[PDB]
DNA sequence: TATAATGGGAGCTGTCACGGATGCAGG
DNA sequence: CCTGCATCCGTGAATCGAG
């Protein structure tokens, strides 16, 4: 029914961990990439491709799929391979699949257990443009990024270490997926200075600033043209579907034109341009005016040298020029005469 | 309709509130085997997939009344505040303080009037030594300094001249040490007095017994052998890597730490024992101790005599998840089924391929001939649907989207105003959120996460 | 990248009358 | 176990103007 309290539901199963059971935990998970480490020297096998297999086998078949990281591709027949390549180890190596297996099954358990902590972090963070479970999603990934880099000798609760993986996890996300408009991190970071620096003048001066108030309290490479120009890249974009009056039947873009598609008067401008052109170019000969059409590109809508003309006509590029400027120069008399595609000028 | 599902139904699977089951490969749930298409709770999907278990917190300051691997039935007491409300195996998780019994074997003498003691080859914990009439006086046979070292029971002397021990004197129960620590001694002067009969202390066994006659008396020089007990705090950011009466020699480690101090190494020979847990764990499991390299390791699903470990010997009794404890060096094998239930589109997309239509369609014309009114209507209307996609060409599976659509950009335009402001439409939103959720589960698939 | 922090928050309440599906007790 | 009635949820509710 309420996806929100489902997921509170779902997270108030799993109960929270006592010290020694969250050390315990922790260091299983560190001595389970130890494992890895060590298995990874004797198989002589790629770290990552040996950790998805256990991560596999601990999950389950329930999950199989390939992995972009690794370099082959990851399916049951070749987990099975590797896996089988594993357990032909002697007891003291084969201990270590054991150990990685065990640090595996600890870190799902880790990640399971604080996910409360990620619950009453994110609901800080709300209204910034991003669902209450997009940021929970958001924090869960930073979850995983913690418990990953977590180093247990150190003797800190988890939940210090967690916490600042989980704010910067949920800040990244807020920070790239809000605005329509996709705006790299630092550039947000410095339009939300601007705006807590204009809110601190505008708390202190009794007014909205002005662009060279903020410019001035900005610091050195800060003027008034490059506020306005920071304020106008920081522009979203509004609804097409913004009511219009206080019925529903209107709509904010029915009021908006399109300027791409032509309108008829355009096309037939342009049809009328192409036939008076061809009227003018009829006044010449074939050759010089072929000329001229393979110039401008009229005909196969290419502009060419002289010497490309000179290559086809079979003439010097000079007399291809000298063509061209008695055939320009003869349109211009038909033109001063007939006076018809003055109007076409624009 | 073609799954046969109400609106409750198929909701709670397309929104992960209940599984649905697709191949239950012999679960069973409360003395009924496990059904297709039958839907199950959370609970019930753990109960199934990964088995039962609890844990029980211990009270501060409070031992447990059970052992380590002792088998529990339900109601049975495991601490004096608790009580078990499952079957299954007992485990110890975090042991407060753990007690090591080192292994003592020393020869120590005695002096007893001949009529008074009883001739035995070796001699037992509790039984009479010697029979006295009138209390004997325990004469010291040798000049030094003694050394009083006493047992629960029973007591050691052990005399010396410099730094070396000059003679070693036993005293059993019913006798009494008439000296101190560090008293000096001359030959014949009383070390204790024994009254009345005099036997062996419950915790220490003499295990030879060689006899000498003087006089109207005799010398017993015994080979002994006691354990004497030695507590080791456990802080809770250390672990102990000894299982429940375990053997270990000078220089194994017992309980490991952060650092390389206060960790507990065991001194000499003798056994361990775990006490006062943070709290017990309480797992429907199968116990297959193993004395060889295991072949099977944790996280694997078995079932009933699936090859274990020691090169086969040791098999499988009941289906199961196997998790490889090397603490207590045994292969558990956690009661459950492996189970394939799921929610979501992805379990509705199987079901709705697996469907064949011309069978559902015989079904269901077979069953238009119940004389019942109700039968006929929701026949007719399945096989209406049934009939539909048969005549159509089309696979219900198709109802179900692995790939959605993209509406081409200019009918959803993103288009710069007169102000030179901008303005779009709603579908673009609604588009970035699919692909932002999508893009993060891809992610979350990847790098591997939680179920939940 | 490290004191520790571990289950959300605001609901919109003065329309109405229809078809059809769900579910209930009753013969 | 099968009919009948109560009850639930989802769907509609004029046209053109301007705004
Ligand atoms: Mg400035
Ligand atoms: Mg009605």
């Amino acid at each position: 029914s309420d996806p929100v309290r489902q997921y509170l539901h779902e997270i108030g199963q799993v109960p929270l961990l006592t010290l020694e059971e969250e050390v315990e935990l922790a260091r299983k998970v560190e001595e389970g990439m130890e494992a890895i480490k060590k298995l990874s020297e004797i198989t002589g096998l790629d770290p990552d491709l040996i950790r998805e297999v256990v991560r596999a086998k601990i999950l389950g078949s329930a999950r199989v799929r390939h992995i972009p990281g690794l370099k082959e591709t990851l399916d049951p027949k070749t987990v099975e391979e590797i896996d089988q390549k594993l357990k032909s180890l002697p007891k003291e190596h084969k201990r270590y699949l054991h150990i990685a297996r065990e640090g595996e099954a600890a870190r799902q358990h880790l990640i399971e257990a604080n996910l409360r902590l990620v619950v009453s972090i994110a609901k800080k963070y709300t209204g910034r443009g991003l669902s209450f479970l997009d940021l929970i999603q958001e924090g869960n990934q930073g979850l995983i990024r913690a418990v990953e880099k977590f180093e247990y000798k150190r003797r800190f609760k988890f939940s210090t270490y967690a916490t600042w993986w989980i704010r910067q996890a949920i800040n990244r996300a807020i920070a790239d997926q809000a605005r329509t408009i996709r705006i790299p991190v630092h550039m947000v970071e410095t339009i939300n200075k601007l705006s807590r620096t204009a809110r601190q003048l505008q708390q202190e001066l009794g007014r909205e600033p002005t662009y060279e108030e903020i410019a001035e309290a900005m610091g050195p490479g800060w003027d008034a043209k490059r506020v306005e120009e920071t304020l106008k890249i920081a522009q979203e974009p509004v609804s097409l579907e913004t009511p219009i009056g206080d019925e529903k039947d209107s709509f904010y873009g029915d009021f908006i034109p399109d300027e791409h598609l032509p309108s008829p008067v355009d096309a037939a401008t342009q049809s009328l341009l192409s036939e008076e052109l061809e009227k003018a170019l009829s006044k010449l000969s074939e050759r010089e005016a072929m000329v001229l059409k393979l110039r401008k590109g009229l005909i196969d809508g290419r502009e060419h040298t002289l010497e490309e003309v000179g290559a086809f006509f079979g003439v010097t590029r000079e007399r291809i020029r000298q063509i061209e400027n008695k055939a320009l120069r003869k349109l211009k008399y038909h033109e001063s005469r007939t006076r018809k595609l003055r109007d076409f000028l624009d | 309709t073609l799954l046969d599902l109400s609106a409750t139904e198929l909701e709670q699977v397309l929104y992960f509130s209940k599984y649905i089951v697709l191949d239950p490969k012999g679960a069973i749930l409360n003395g009924v085997p496990v059904e297709k298409r039958q839907l199950l709770t959370d609970e019930e999907y753990r109960e199934l997939r990964y088995g039962k278990q609890e844990t029980y917190p211990l009270p501060p300051g409070v031992d447990a009344l059970v052992k380590d691997g002792e088998e529990v039935v339900k109601g049975q007491e495991l601490a004096p505040g608790v009580v078990s409300r499952l079957d299954g195996v007992a485990l110890y998780r975090f042991p407060r303080r753990v007690r090591v019994e080192y292994v003592k074997k020393e020869r120590a003498g005695l002096r007893l009037p001949l009529a008074a003691w009883v001739e035995k080859e070796a001699y037992k914990p509790g039984e009479i030594l010697a029979e006295l009439p009138e209390p004997y006086l325990f004469r010291a046979e040798e000049e030094g300094v003694v050394e009083l070292k006493e047992l629960e029971e029973g007591a050691f002397l052990v005399l010396r001249r410099e730094d070396e021990p000059v003679a070693t004197y036993f005293l059993p129960v019913g006798m009494t040490p008439l000296v101190v620590h560090g008293e000096i001694v001359e030959k014949g002067q009383p070390l204790a007095e024994a009254k009345g009969l005099l036997r062996m202390p419950r915790q220490v066994r003499a295990a030879q017994v060689e006899a000498e006659e003087e006089g109207e008396t005799v010398y017993l020089t015994l080979f002994l052998e006691w354990t004497e007990p030695k507590d080791y705090r456990v802080q809770p950011h250390m672990n102990v890597v000894v299982p429940e009466g375990a053997r270990v020699e000078a220089g194994d480690k017992i309980v490991a730490a952060i650092d390389p101090e206060e960790e507990v190494i065991a001194e000499a020979e003798g056994v361990v024992h775990l006490h006062e847990p943070a709290s017990i764990l309480v797992v429907k499991a199968r116990v297959y101790p193993f004395e060889d390299d295991v072949e099977v390791s944790t996280g694997d699903r078995v079932a009933p005599g699936d090859v274990l470990a020691d090169g086969g010997k040791v098999k499988s009794d009941v289906y199961g998840r196997v998790e490889v404890d090397l603490v207590r060096n045994v292969v558990r094998v956690v009661e459950s089924y492996d189970i394939d239930a799921r929610m979501g589109a992805e379990a509705i997309q199987q079901l709705l391929k697996e469907l064949d239509l011309e069978a559902l369609e015989k079904e269901l014309l077979e069953e238009m001939k119940h004389p019942s009114r109700a039968r006929r209507a929701k026949a007719r209307k399945r096989l209406e649907v049934v009939r539909a996609f048969l005549d159509s060409g089309n696979r219900p599976e198709w109802m179900i989207l692995e790939a959605v659509p993209v509406l081409p950009p200019d009918l959803r335009p993103m288009v710069q105003v007169d102000g030179g402001r901008f303005a779009t439409s709603d579908l673009n939103d609604l588009y970035r959120r699919l692909i932002n959720r999508n893009n993060r589960l891809k992610k979350l698939l990847a790098q591997g996460a939680p179920e939940i």
